[PDB]
């Protein structure tokens, strides 16, 4: 049975092909001693764990904006993967690792090194987010629009290549907008600052935000009567209330002035997309947006989508927003998905292929 | 695993003629390994596959394929046979020849980038000084590199629709060409050479992201190229700029007549000029060679002793093998989407 | 300000013009005075085929300068 391993900006995602939802899903962060000594008697943390000692460790995202960047902490969470939240041996199965779009040349050689030369994986396989995420769709063409915890990338695909002179990338993603929904619960009177209290602050987030149809009309309903408040109970049993700072928050992926940023904004960036491909293909993409990751899950996002690009596109063109409901962990299910196909039996690389030729192998299997 | 590979790629809806050969020989390279015995049969392929001569080389497969029968699988000779006589070319679509030929100008490049001295590229700031038009800046400069002298040799573009206008009259190939005038701007694209914007590529093929230009076919060309070579895929028709090239070497056949050594730098221009023209993507190998073959230009060259190899090289395997490897993964992806849309339907 | 653009035949042709004015434009001018489509069109100066978006400044391209123009044949 082949794993499936979605390498994330901030979660890992990882399970066995066959299944629906991955397994296991912890922080994708490693954790070392902040001062020796918490090390008298016992090495470093993973995951669920590290985040539990933030207090006597340093963390570090190896992968914070979508590209591993550390390949020694690299190392440590897909040990930490295979044996701890599998627990398996990766030896005994095939292995399909996620990519970011646009990775580096020797990003990609140096994960296939690192499988064969210290997993020890009999196959192995890298496929991009965004085309896993489409295929769980039953799609090989359209837009996929990836929005994840460090990063967001609208990520136009066709017959199953993304196209690399297209590609758009943006670093506003979860990690901001829940720092925003911080700053401004703060604003209101309730002092969320800590990283303890960041914590609560992800949870009020994927709880209670959505995004407003109109941002102005949302502000004058909420300005003029309770309907959009919810309330809102925290640990020590404290309950506060939200309101306009529902949907105020994920506002910041369509407005990213809100945190200072003078980037263009999700509907506008997925336009300039589909503007740096070839004409013949953007009716196709136009009509089958696809929406994905845990940052796409707010309510009413869909339906902002077609708004917006709708009025950004040519008056005659049919629009499709498509947001499944599975699209959290959409990229794994594509995963899962693919690693399960009988043909893709035939396009694992192997340990004999790999040695015959190294890790530049992967580029002439996985594209 | 090879026997049902095969099997899976020869399923693919788009198969060309091109695809075929690649896919074909990958087979008999893997199931008859490096027995000698066939190793010429290896090397002829390639061979006529580089002149794009597939009627003769399919034929020479199948046939292949009949007198080793006991050697391979009875299903995949099945498949091979069957598929083969309703196999045809798509001048829009050749994408496995487009990469073999980007590759190819390459490998042509720097075969002659050890060979000349750059000597002759020097004397040849000459003829063009000499036949540029009077709005054509000179070239002064010594050519002390390669690609000193690939920007020479493409600056001959400045002589297009004037000088070159006697000769390029003498031409019946070239009123059939076909390159559409509707003017269609300018696309992005990270693929090298003569490869498609938008096609796969292996992702350390790839170059710096840029504008190029999409041009389209008229296709209501009576007897155009497109339609009468359909083998050679279409990057803009004929090149009429290599009538440019004509009258710039005429005038250096003339004044240097006497050289020994005029056969072997001659085929460093038409060569590097030919690998500058795919590697630049401009045209493909096809559209500027078969208007250098016409007999009418050939004259100008044999009159003078001169042959001219066309940039044919001693072996293609290396940009061989990549191109089996490419269509070997479009075909079996082929396949795959096909699997998992199904997989759908079902649901 | 005044440009003048020679022809293969060395006739030239005079046109008024701003040095803000693009090579759309001058190529539109050329058409309106004399009837060659612009698509036909290539202007050259200092030994350069002209781009359409840039303007005559960013050519340097001052008062009295010559153009040369060359049309295309095709099919
Ligand atoms: N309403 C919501 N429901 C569930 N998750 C949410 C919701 N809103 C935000 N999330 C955020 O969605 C992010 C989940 O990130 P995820 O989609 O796994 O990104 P990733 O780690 O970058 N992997 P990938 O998307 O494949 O690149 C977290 O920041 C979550 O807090």
């Amino acid at each position: 049975a082949a794993l499936v391993i979605d390498n994330g900006s901030g979660m890992c995602k990882a399970g066995f092909a066959g299944d629906d939802a991955p397994r296991a899903v912890f922080p994708s962060i490693v954790g070392r001693p902040r001062h020796q000594g918490v090390m008298v008697g016992m090495d470093s943390y993973v995951g669920d764990e590290a985040q539990s000692k933030r207090g006597i460790l340093t963390l570090k995202y190896p992968i914070e904006h979508g590209i591993v960047t550390n390949w020694d902490d690299m190392e440590k969470i897909w040990h930490h993967t295979f044996y701890n939240e599998l627990r398996v041996a990766p030896e005994e199965h095939p292995v399909l690792l996620t990519e970011a779009p646009l990775n580096p040349k020797a990003n990609r050689e140096k994960m296939t090194q690192i499988m064969f030369e210290t997993f020890n994986t009999p196959a192995m396989y890298v496929a991009i987010q965004a085309v896993l995420s489409l295929y769980a769709s039953g799609r090989t063409t359209g837009i996929v629009m990836d929005s994840g915890d460090g990063v967001t990338h609208t990520v136009p695909i066709y017959e199953g290549y993304a196209l690399p002179h297209a590609i758009l990338r943006l670093d506003l993603a979860g990690r901001d907008l829940t720092d925003y929904l911080m700053k401004i619960l703060t604003e209101r009177g309730y002092s969320f600052t800590t990283t303890a209290e960041r914590e609560i602050v992800r949870d009020i987030k994927e709880k209670l935000c959505y995004v407003a149809l109109d941002f102005e009309q949302e502000m004058a309903t909420a300005a003029s009567s309770s309907s959009l408040e919810k309330s809102y109970e925290l640990p020590d049993g404290q309950v506060i209330t939200i309101g306009n700072e529902r949907f105020r928050c994920p506002e910041a992926l369509f407005q990213p002035s809100f945190l200072g940023m003078e980037s263009c904004g999700i509907h506008e960036t997925t336009f300039n997309s589909i503007m740096k491909c070839d004409v013949d293909i953007r009716k196709d993409l136009y009509a089958n947006t696809v929406l994905s990751g845990g940052t796409t899950m707010y309510p009413g996002i869909a339906d902002r989508m077609q708004k917006e690009i709708t009025a950004l596109a040519p008056s005659t063109m049919k629009i499709k927003i498509i947001a499944p409901p599975e699209r959290k962990y959409s990229v794994w299910i594509g995963g899962s998905i693919l690693a399960s196909l009988s043909t893709f039996q035939q396009m694992w690389i192997s340990k004999q292929e790999y040695d015959e030729s190294g890790p530049s192998i992967v580029h002439r299997k996985c594209f | 695993k090879i026997e049902l590979s095969i099997s899976l790629s020869l399923d693919s809806p788009k198969l060309d003629e091109s695809d075929f050969i690649l896919l074909s020989v990958k087979y008999l390279e893997k199931s008859l390994g490096k027995k000698k015995e066939f190793s010429g049969f290896f090397e002829d392929i390639e061979k006529l596959y580089f002149k794009q001569n597939y009627k003769e080389a399919i034929e020479k497969i199948l046939d292949f394929c009949k007198k080793n029968e006991s050697l391979l699988s009875e299903q995949v000779v099945q498949r091979l046979a069957e598929v083969a006589p309703r196999l045809k070319s798509n001048p829009k679509d050749n994408e496995s020849r487009r990469l073999y030929e980007t590759l190819y100008a390459d490998h042509l490049e720097s075969v002659i980038k050890q060979e000349s001295d750059l000597s002759v590229f020097n004397e040849l700031r000459d003829s063009y000084n000499a036949v540029k038009p009077e709005y054509a800046v000179t070239h002064e400069t010594e050519i002390k590199t390669l690609d000193e002298a690939k920007q020479f040799i493409l600056s001959f573009v400045m002589l297009n629709d004037n000088v070159e206008l006697p000769l390029k009259a003498q031409s019946e190939r070239y009123p059939k060409k076909d390159r559409s005038r509707e003017e269609l701007g300018n696309t992005p694209s990270a693929n090298p050479g003569i490869m498609k914007p938008n096609s796969p590529n292996f992702t350390d093929n790839l170059v710096p992201v840029r504008d190029v230009p999409k041009i389209a076919i008229n296709e209501k060309v009576a007897g155009g190229y497109s339609k009468t070579k359909p083998t050679t895929p279409f990057v803009a028709s004929l090149s009429g700029t290599t009538y440019s090239l004509m009258v710039v070497l005429t005038d250096y056949i003339e004044k240097h007549k006497t050289d020994k050594d005029i056969e072997k730098k001659v085929n460093q221009i038409i060569n590097l000029w030919i690998s500058s023209y795919i590697k630049e993507g401009y045209h493909s190998y096809s559209e500027v060679v078969d208007v250098l073959t016409e007999p009418f230009l050939q004259s100008i060259f044999d009159k003078a002793n001169i042959k001219l190899n066309y940039g044919v090289l001693d072996d293609t395997h290396a940009e061989f093998r990549k191109a089996q490897d490419y269509v070997f993964g479009l075909t079996i992806q082929s396949a795959m989407h096909h699997e998992l849309q199904e997989r759908f339907k079902n649901k | 300000m005044q440009i003048f653009v020679k022809t293969l035949t060395g006739k030239t042709i005079t046109l008024e013009v701003e040095p803000s004015d693009t090579i759309e434009n001058v190529k539109a001018k050329i058409q309106d005075k004399e009837g060659i489509p612009p698509d036909q069109q290539r202007l050259i100066f200092a030994g350069k085929q002209l781009e359409d978006g840039r303007t005559l400044s960013d050519y340097n391209i001052q008062k009295e300068s010559t153009l040369h123009l060359v049309l295309r044949l095709r099919g």
